[PDB]
């Protein structure tokens, strides 16, 4: 990356640029750009400028057509397979045929026949992004599959689906029976009446993804009775969640052959993630279900479940025994199997899974991911939210730090209460009591208090306000972005 | 307890209970921003019209009683 | 049946003492002793009867209503709360009797208007309230037509109360409704009493309305402004006073509305004398703070000549008006401090700071406060220096005035403005003024300690002389003034520490120590307080009365009957135990512990809290390894065990406390249950690591044994659940819930309410989800006895955390006639 | 294996739920207090460069449900009343010297959470700042009185109960009365009959009622003074300026209609919502307004009402004497669907979109003096008016604030050649 | 016999006498006075101004709910001035 080192009040800074790799640069100064940088990258010349000095999450936006539901990483191509589904919508063909139908009905008024307003109506397609989307209908939908290169903004492939078909799942994988050929499975639904809920059926499209992830060609379209909203590769085969039924599917030349099935899941399958051996199912309402797949019989056995109902939105496996899950109501939990759980067995299940973490974020989380944000740092549980916000959950390395930040939380709860009369502990215990989380957003407000309060709180912890502030910065230095260059 | 709307007693019918929790649910949707966001994204309708239909479902939910 | 009748109630309710029937209007009066049911009775009688008299308010008519209410409201023996009830029922019947009260309006006012001038504030607000409701029942033209003849009445009393009543109806019906009436009456040509009365109505509208005038301020000012040039001096005076009231209520906004009044007033300042000049000057004084900076400079300079001239007026009201005007002028930002220093201060301190001003209390307060406010803008030294030399006056009251003035000034601004000469003048004047005291002046104490603390480390060169005077006064006047010197030491100890004069505090230490045998308890308390203030700053090894000697002298003083001696003594014991407990043997500390154990039951909160703190300190010094296992009245021992388990980890006392439960006797098991309850409630969060240890004891005691075991054990579960809430103890508390739940069915109110409280605590700590899960089964159980209790628990879980239950309600499939599925939550993106 | 966690935010929420404007700094400059989900934020649009800078951002650790600003008589600084998921109402004052929200007042009336009958969802203020009304969705309504003391500091009174059992509130709005007794108009709907009729007939033909609550200041009590049923259900109201400027009254936005309905002898005036020419939408679908902005001048006043299709109309009211003659709507422009809009002096419009990025435009022209058709309630038809959507011709895009809401998927991976992983956000 | 007032509390601070100085108005617990007590305007009027919330004597300090009552939001019910269902005196 291109990093900028500059001194600031006898204190250096080495902040990287939110930009692609560059090959050369030199200082620039013109009337168009008084203070800029001329940088050459691979086969391109760029006149740039560094106006803002603060480091934030900067973006480059690739416009889409419909609302995206999920995308998957193709390992070889490093490209994206995105499904874009929208309620109350028309497909492009329906927009054309309906627009034209209106054009035909325009002439039937028999007005002196001599007026061609259709020549001005069929000509101009108003920009759908600014003038709103011309979309309506209660059973109508619009879903599109797209192959996009993440490096540039170009779209590699585009597949427009039928009128009332709505894709909710997608995956990219290979099958054991076939060679090293990459397949793209897309779960679709037909005639969705959302309220009240009623479905006609579902489909599963299979694609060959030839040209190292550049084109999709139609293999087959296997039908099914209920909407499949969960697709996951599992031991050379694909686990598909259709309704409340979790099925093991293999690839066939004519259709996706059903190899196994389980129908004891409570309500409806929203998501599924699997370690190499186990299967973690996300019920729409009844939290997580642990399912083992017996290799000898192709028999899915439920060997554990949760003691609390959870309207799950997303999840991620932290290890072989713990799952971190998000909530429709804006909560996050971590559930761990007890170490004595027997995998091979045959109010819901016998052995239950204990919830080791509860924490109300306040904004509905739709993506959890355990990853390292910067080179050299440690893994963090980065989550995104429905309000366009990015957060992290961070483990403590020693009990001394846990007690420290915990006492900071207790102090700031009384000395720096929330601004709108809310109780902090009650707010974070919205639906479930807080279990093993310290609100760092509250803790970092230590810097905003009056100096006498910083002195009282710090002296209560046998420290000084600068020491508290630095110890709060250490978390960001370890797990987040810190560009302080001594 | 009796004067708090949503409170129950021994002769509370299932219809009263579920219209109670239904109205509670609709008002909770009105409150929590990201919930109304999830619902307004599921069905392609603006926040305003989703709130409006949630208000129309206040004397309507579970239909008429027995 | 009738309620109880008082002797003064016979006159008004005599006709209920006999059974009569079949009378007419006698039926009305008889059923109107409903009033007697409201006045004397229980809250149910007052509410039910109140509703009965409001529903039939139209049917009864206004005539009989007020004919029976007004004599009650006039009874001299009427209590204030009874009068308030009569006011409430008057309002409630006035709301229904919209038009019927018109022919009786006058008959009400002649009875109510006196209440507007009563010495009782609440009676005045009653009169204002019922006159307002009377103004909303009847029309505006009804009140105007009823009250117009009393405008030009020759008696000033009825004019005054009439103007006040018009202000009340103006507050009830709004200013614009009464604007034209005032615009006409204030220009009435018939007599000057009418215009004077309407202008008084404007003034009372200012006083009563307050800051709600601002939108109509220009309207009122325009209606009233002409009175400044009338040939009647009285209407000019009351017009200027009403302008001053409007400016006071509009502060700090609304300077524009007074525009058309600024120039006349000014001109009048040159051609008026007497009390009309005082009214004009008052209006100026309340108008200047509303102006901008430059215009405040211009106008204040424009009136300062006549103001300075009236600094030496023979009238007292004049001196006080112009003094308030001086404070208001020098409070405004436009009047620079240099101008005040050049043109205001010399005549101010020449004419206003006299010996005859210290005798009057009103002149005393006015001059002191005004002078300090002058110091807030012109500086501290510029004011203090002019009155320092007066600290050496022979008249003691003058020394009190200058002392209080300097104390407030230095308390507000500090000592950074004071040079060395004024500093020595301060030390001299404060020493001399403090030495020759005819009594114990608290003003001289606050001034001495305030000037000392203000100087801070600058007082070091004077500390030998100061402590000399404090010792002389500390041995003088035969114990009468000793406690004042002790308070002075207590207030200057920290400054004596920050001046490196510790041995002097040592002399004070031994001299104070040799007075602990004081017979006057109020003085001994101040001795102990001064000792406490010295110990808080002195090194433990520099105490000239060694702690080895000081503490055993303090141990017998704990038996003192006086509350001050107990509080200060206990506090001193605690300071010794916190700072230098290494100088006292463990036997002494134990003897102190059981000299303070009974004081944990003291009625005064300060003594209780003090004994708790010092008990925690001595328990921290000794350590909990050796305290008595248990000893008649277990409450102080319960608080003792809680204190020991709070200062030192409960890992030390919980094993023995639970060991006392193994004995087969019952009342001691209840005792250890109570001490466990107050234990966990007191420690709060520290019980997060001590729940698994106390689990089995609560398993046995929680099971059916004695009803009290289950009761206090459930209370233990409640206190643990509330103190540990938020620290990841769902497994243990969820485990004890499985035992608390069998005790859900019980009829003894105390134990069932303790179980309910435990269910609410376990609700906040475990979560409403689990509580609803346990509570779901018996909500629709066929039996009613279980539906009562389970629905009750469901009510406790629903009132608290109702918004949380939205995520825990189970899925219930829709039947044929209804739609019971929440489809929104089933959405999947 | 003890697992203790520690939460932190890296990118605070960018989606806007509320947006008010006023002189929060106490100067001539106008700022925009916006509310994200759980974060109160103070922004300042620059009249020079036209960029929106975030002056302040505070995490309130609670669910903000209503946001209003007010000013006392003769005042020069706007306070901030915040209705939260707490059982408390809070009045705040921004301090430029300290760059912080000073909590001026906080009163406790109910339980915590976005509850059904606990106030905090609705918040309407008297346009003269004399009283504030905080109300729940159902059955509970409270009114506080605001009066400054001698030190010019705002003071609050005890709450005044205005409850009404079995009542649902669609929207509350303070009525602009010229220093008369404060009025609070709101949309109500009584469901007491609909729950006691197993046939469902009481459920139907049950329409909402526009009700005017009066605050008797002289008697210190609130009374349901006025009420009248509405022809069709409305979604929200608009305060029509009264007193010295314009005639008092409220605008009721309704399914396919807008209705000025001032009370007294003022007759109800209705105008159909104009529809775009040749709608590709299903004709069975209706059309409502999503939000409204109000601009008041000593000379005139107008409104800007946006539809579900993002159609901003400039609504104007002609008037004779103290009565209104007609509602005149005119097609202004089109922007994305906004959850709130703010019309500022010096000609700027802040559009906080309900989803996606936010926008700041400069008002080049008022929307009149062009030849576009201007519709009126007095125009007869029975059929609705039609207009042609056009590119931006009354506004120019001056700033665009990137908002990530709503984030539906996220993969944090190193797809580029760089070493630090990137956040790939769908 | 005895019951809480439970009307809408206003801006009037509740007081406590020297004997009832450190208890929660609801549960009589002396530990951790957390949240200040508000009482309705009617209970704080005239002769009752500054009176005790528990026993009705001359108040010398301020009344506080305990921490346990604040956790359970027992401070957010009606005003807790104990009233006897007897005469008004
Ligand atoms: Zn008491
Ligand atoms: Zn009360
Ligand atoms: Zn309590």
């Amino acid at each position: 990356r291109s990093w900028l080192s500059y001194s600031y009040q006898s204190r250096f800074h080495l902040t990287p640029l939110s930009y692609e790799t560059l090959e050369f640069a030199s200082g620039f100064a013109s009337e168009q750009c008084p203070e800029g940088i001329v940088a050459i990258s691979t086969n391109t010349l760029r006149i740039l400028a560094l106006e803002k000095l603060g480091a934030v999450f900067n973006q480059v936006a690739f416009p889409l057509q419909y609302t995206p539901r999920k995308f998957v990483i193709h390992p070889e191509s490093n490209n994206l397979i995105i499904i874009e589904t929208d309620h109350n919508a028309y497909t492009e063909a329906t927009k054309a045929q309906r627009k034209q139908q209106m054009a035909e009905e325009m002439v039937e008024a028999a007005g002196e026949l001599a007026a061609e307003m259709a020549a001005a109506f069929l000509n101009e397609n108003l920009p759908e992004s600014i003038f709103g989307a011309p979309k309506a209908g209660n059973g109508q939908w619009a879903s599109v599959i797209r192959v996009m290169n993440p490096i540039q903004g170009n779209t590699l492939d585009l597949v427009q689906l039928e009128q009332n078909e709505a894709a909710f799942s997608v995956a990219v994988c290979r099958f054991s029976n076939t060679g090293e050929d990459w397949y793209v499975l897309v779960g679709v639904a037909k005639d969705l009446i959302l309220n009240p809920r009623s479905v006609a059926g579902g489909f599963v499209y299979t694609y060959k993804l030839v040209n190292n992830g550049e084109k999709l060609e139609f293999l087959h379209k296997t039908p099914v009775e209920e909407v499949p909203a969960a697709i996951a590769p599992f031991q050379g085969r694909v686990l598909i969640g259709v309704g409340k039924l979790l099925r093991v599917y293999d690839l066939g030349k004519k259709k996706l052959l059903r190899k196994c099935e389980n129908k004891h899941i409570a309500n409806y399958i929203s998501g599924i993630q699997t370690i190499g051996h186990r299967v973690i199912v996300s019920d729409v309402q009844e939290s997580f279900i642990w399912v083992r797949y017996k290799r000898n019989e192709n028999q899915l056995i439920i060997f554990a479940d949760d003691t609390y109902p959870r309207w799950v939105t997303t999840a991620s496996l932290l290890d072989y025994d713990t799952v971190a899950g998000a909530d429709k109501f804006g909560n996050i939990c971590v559930v761990r199997l007890p170490p004595n759980t027997n995998d091979e067995v045959d109010n819901g299940a016998s052995q239950k899974a204990e919830v080791i973490m509860n924490y109300h974020v306040g904004e509905t989380v739709l993506s959890l991911q355990k990853t390292t944000l910067i080179p050299g740092g440690s893994e963090s549980l980065v989550y995104t939210t429905l309000s366009g916000g990015i957060g992290i959950l961070v483990p403590f390395t020693s009990h001394e730090d846990h007690d420290f930040f915990q006492h900071v939380e207790m102090h700031l709860r009384s000395e720096h209460p929330p601004l709108c009369g809310r109780d902090h502990l009650s707010f974070r215990s919205y639906y479930f009591p807080v279990k093993n989380v310290i609100d760092g957003d509250l803790c970092e407000q230590f810097n905003s208090m009056e100096p006498n309060k910083q002195k009282n709180v710090s002296e209560e912890l046998d420290r000084t306000p600068p020491e508290v502030s630095k110890k709060l910065e250490d978390i960001r230095t370890r797990y987040a972005f810190d560009y302080k260059d001594d | 307890q009796s004067k708090y709307i949503g409170t129950g007693h021994a002769d509370t019918t299932k219809w009263e209970w579920l219209v109670n929790q239904h109205r509670d649910s609709y008002c909770s949707y009105m409150g929590h921003f990201d919930l109304l966001n999830y619902f307004a994204i599921a069905e392609n309708e603006s926040k305003a019209r989703v709130r409006f239909n949630l208000m129309e479902k206040m004397l309507q939910p579970c239909g008429p009683p027995a | 049946n009738l309620p109880f009748l008082k002797p003064d109630d016979i006159q008004y309710f005599d006709k209920l003492l006999v059974d009569v029937d079949e009378s007419e209007e006698q039926k009305e009066r008889k059923i109107m002793k409903l009033l007697l049911k409201i006045k004397n009775g229980t809250p149910p009688m007052r509410k039910a009867a109140l509703r009965q008299i409001t529903d039939k308010a139209r049917e009864f008519g206004a005539g009989p209503l007020f004919n029976q209410i007004l004599p009650l409201l006039m009874s001299p023996t009427l209590e204030d709360q009874e009068r308030h009830l009569l006011v409430k029922v008057i309002d409630r019947i006035l709301y229904k009797l919209d038009d019927l009260v018109r022919p009786y309006v006058h008959k009400i006012l002649v009875v109510i208007e006196p209440l507007l001038i009563d010495e009782d504030y609440y009676a005045r607000v009653e009169g204002r309230e019922i006159i307002s409701n009377l103004a909303k029942a009847a029309g505006l033209a009804t009140m105007i037509s009823t009250m117009r003849p009393d405008i030009d009445n020759m008696d000033e009393y009825v004019r005054n109360t009439t103007a006040r009543a018009f202000a009340v109806v103006a507050s009830a019906l709004g200013i614009p409704s009464l604007l034209p009436f005032l615009k006409a009456v204030c220009k009435s040509k018939k007599s000057w009493q009418a215009r004077h009365t309407g202008i008084k109505i404007v003034q009372q509208i200012a006083i009563l309305m307050g800051c709600a005038i601002l939108p109509h301020l220009r309207s009122l000012v325009e209606i009233i402004e002409h009175g400044l040039v009338d040939e009647q001096q009285k209407v000019r005076t009351i017009s200027a006073l009403a302008i001053a009231a409007l400016a006071e209520a509009a502060t700090p906004y609304g300077i524009e509305s007074f525009d058309s009044v600024l120039k006349p007033l000014w001109k009048g300042i040159r051609q008026h004398r007497g009390k009309g000049l005082a009214a004009f000057l008052k209006a100026i004084g309340y108008l200047i703070p509303l102006m901008d900076a430059e215009y405040a400079n211009y106008y204040t300079r424009e009136v300062m000549l006549i103001l300075i001239r009236e600094f030496q007026s023979p009238d007292e009201e004049m001196k006080k008006i112009v003094l308030k005007v001086v404070k208001q002028c020098c409070g405004t930002d436009g009047v620079e401090a240099n101008y005040i220093k050049t043109e205001i201060l010399p005549p101010f301190f020449k004419h206003f700071w006299q010996h005859r001003m210290a005798l009057d209390r009103r002149n005393y307060r006015q001059l002191v406060d005004t002078t300090v406010e002058l110091a807030n803008k012109v500086g501290a030294a510029e004011i203090i220096s002019r009155i320092v030399d007066d600290l050496k006056d022979e008249a003691e009251q003058y020394r009190k005035m200058v002392m209080e003035t300097i104390e407030k000034i230095m308390g507000n601004l500090g000592a950074a403005d004071i040079d060395h000469k004024l500093e020595e003048q301060l030390i001299d004047g404060i020493l001399y003024a403090f030495q020759e005291q005819t009594t114990e002046d608290s003003v001289m104490l606050n001034g001495f300690g305030t000037v000392v603390n203000a100087l801070g480390k600058r007082v070091k060169p004077y500390l030998p002389q100061i402590c000399g005077t404090v010792l002389w006064r500390l041995n003088n006047k035969s114990a009468k003034v000793r406690q004042q010197a002790a308070d002075l030491i207590s207030r200057t100890a920290v400054v004596m520490k920050t001046c490196q004069e510790e041995k002097l505090m040592g002399h004070l230490g031994v001299v104070l120590y040799e007075y602990l045998g004081e017979e006057y308890p109020e003085v001994l308390g101040s001795i102990l307080g001064a000792l406490k203030a010295i110990v808080n700053v002195i090194g433990m090894h520099k105490m000239t009365p060694p702690i080895k000697d000081l503490l055993p002298r303090l141990t017998p003083i704990l038996k003192n009957r006086h509350e001050k001696v107990q509080e200060n003594c206990i506090d001193l014991v605690g300071r010794i135990a916190d700072r230098g407990a290494e100088y006292v043997s463990a036997r002494e500390w134990m003897r102190i512990c059981f000299e303070l154990l009974e004081l944990l039951k003291a009625h005064k909160k300060a003594i209780r809290r003090a004994t708790v703190n010092t008990f925690g300190y001595i328990a921290k010094a000794i350590g909990p390894h050796d305290v008595l296992a248990t000893l008649q009245n277990r409450v102080c021992t319960t608080v003792a065990i809680a204190i020991v388990a709070e200062t030192c980890s409960p890992f030390t006392v919980l094993p023995a406390l639970m060991n006392e439960y193994r004995v087969p006797e019952l009342n001691v098991q209840n005792g250890v249950l109570k001490s466990l309850s107050f234990l966990f409630e007191y420690i709060g969060e520290m019980g997060k690591d001590y729940i698994y240890a106390v689990t089995p004891l609560l398993e046995d005691a929680l099971m059916d044994r004695d009803l009290v075991h289950r009761q206090t054990a459930s209370a233990v579960v409640q206190h643990m659940s509330l103190g540990v809430y938020g620290f990841g103890c769902e497994d243990s508390l969820n485990h004890l819930l499985n035992y608390v739940w069998p005790n859900v069915f019980e009829t003894s109110p105390h134990v069932i309410q303790a179980v309910m409280g435990a269910l609410e605590g376990l609700r906040v700590a475990i979560g409403p989800c689990r509580m609803l899960q346990y509570c779901l089964q018996g909500l629709f159980h066929p039996a009613r006895k279980v539906r009562d209790v389970y629905w009750k628990i469901y009510n406790s879980i629903y009132i608290g955390s109702q918004d949380a239950l939205i995520a825990h309600y189970p899925r219930i499939y829709n039947d044929d006639k209804n739609t019971y599925i929440r489809y929104e939550l089933d959405y999947i993106l | 294996v003890d697992m203790f966690l520690y939460n932190l935010t890296l990118q605070r929420a960018t989606g806007i739920s509320f947006a008010i404007h006023g002189n929060f700094s106490g100067t001539k400059q106008q700022e925009i207090v916006v509310s994200r989900g759980k974060i109160l934020e103070l922004l300042r649009p620059d009249p020079n460069t036209g960029k929106v800078h975030t002056l302040l951002t505070v995490e309130v650790f609670g669910v903000i449900r209503s946001l209003m600003a007010f000013r006392l008589t003769g005042g020069t600084k706007d306070y901030i009343v915040v209705g939260s998921d707490s059982g408390r109402i809070v009045i705040l004052e921004y301090q430029p010297s300290k760059n912080m929200f000073e909590k001026i007042h906080q009163e406790t009336f109910g339980k915590s959470g976005c509850r059904r009958i606990v106030p905090g969802q609705f918040l309407a203020v008297d346009p003269k700042g004399r009283a504030v009304m905080i109300s729940a969705i159902e059955k509970q309504k409270l009114v506080y009185i605001l009066n400054r003391d001698a030190a010019a500091r705002l003071t609050i009174s005890s709450p005044l109960e205005a409850h009404k059992a079995n009542t649902l509130v669609y929207h509350v709005v303070g009525v602009d009365v010229g220093f008369e007794n404060p009025m609070f108009a709101c949309l109500e709907m009584d469901y007491e009959e609909a729950d006691n009729d197993p046939t469902g007939e009481a459920a139907a033909n049950t329409q909402q009622t526009l009700t005017f609550y009066e605050l008797d200041l002289g008697l210190n009590h609130v009374v349901r003074k006025y009420s009248e049923p509405l022809e069709e259900h409305g979604n929200f109201l608009i305060t029509v300026p009264g007193g010295s400027d314009g005639p008092s009254g409220v605008l009721i936005c309704s399914e396919n209609y807008i209705t000025y309905k001032n009370f007294g002898d003022q007759p109800d005036i209705r105008c159909p919502i104009p529809r775009r020419r040749n709608d590709l939408d299903d004709p069975e679908r209706g059309m409502i307004f999503v939000c409204s902005a109000t601009h008041k001048t000593k000379s005139m006043f107008f409104f800007l009402a946006q539809t579900e299709q993002g159609d901003i109309f400039k609504i104007t009211l002609e008037t004779d004497e103290d009565m209104v003659t007609e509602i005149r709507l005119k097609y202004f422009d089109t922007v994305p669907v906004a959850a709130a809009m703010c019309v500022l002096k010096t000609g700027f419009l802040f559009v906080a979109s309900e989803f996606g990025n936010h926008y700041l435009y400069q008002i080049a022209h008022l929307g009149d003096d062009d030849e576009e058709p201007e519709f009126s309630s007095a125009m007869p038809l029975e059929d609705t008016f039609f207009f042609q959507p056009r590119p931006l011709k009354n506004l120019v895009l001056v700033d665009e604030l990137d908002s990530l809401s709503p984030i539906l998927f996220c993969q944090i991976a190193d797809l580029a050649n760089e070493d630090t992983p990137q956040l790939y956000v769908a | 016999d005895l019951i809480f007032c439970r009307k809408q509390a206003g801006v009037a601070i509740g007081r406590l006498c020297e004997k009832c100085d450190g208890k929660c108005v609801i549960c009589d617990s002396y530990v951790r006075p957390c949240t200040l007590v508000r009482i309705c305007d009617e209970c704080n009027y005239g002769s009752y101004q500054g009176r005790c919330v528990i026993c009705g004597g001359p108040g010398v300090s301020d009344a506080y709910y305990c921490k346990e009552c604040t956790i359970q939001e027992k401070d957010r019910d009606g005003c807790p001035k104990i009233v006897n269902l007897g005469s008004s005196k």
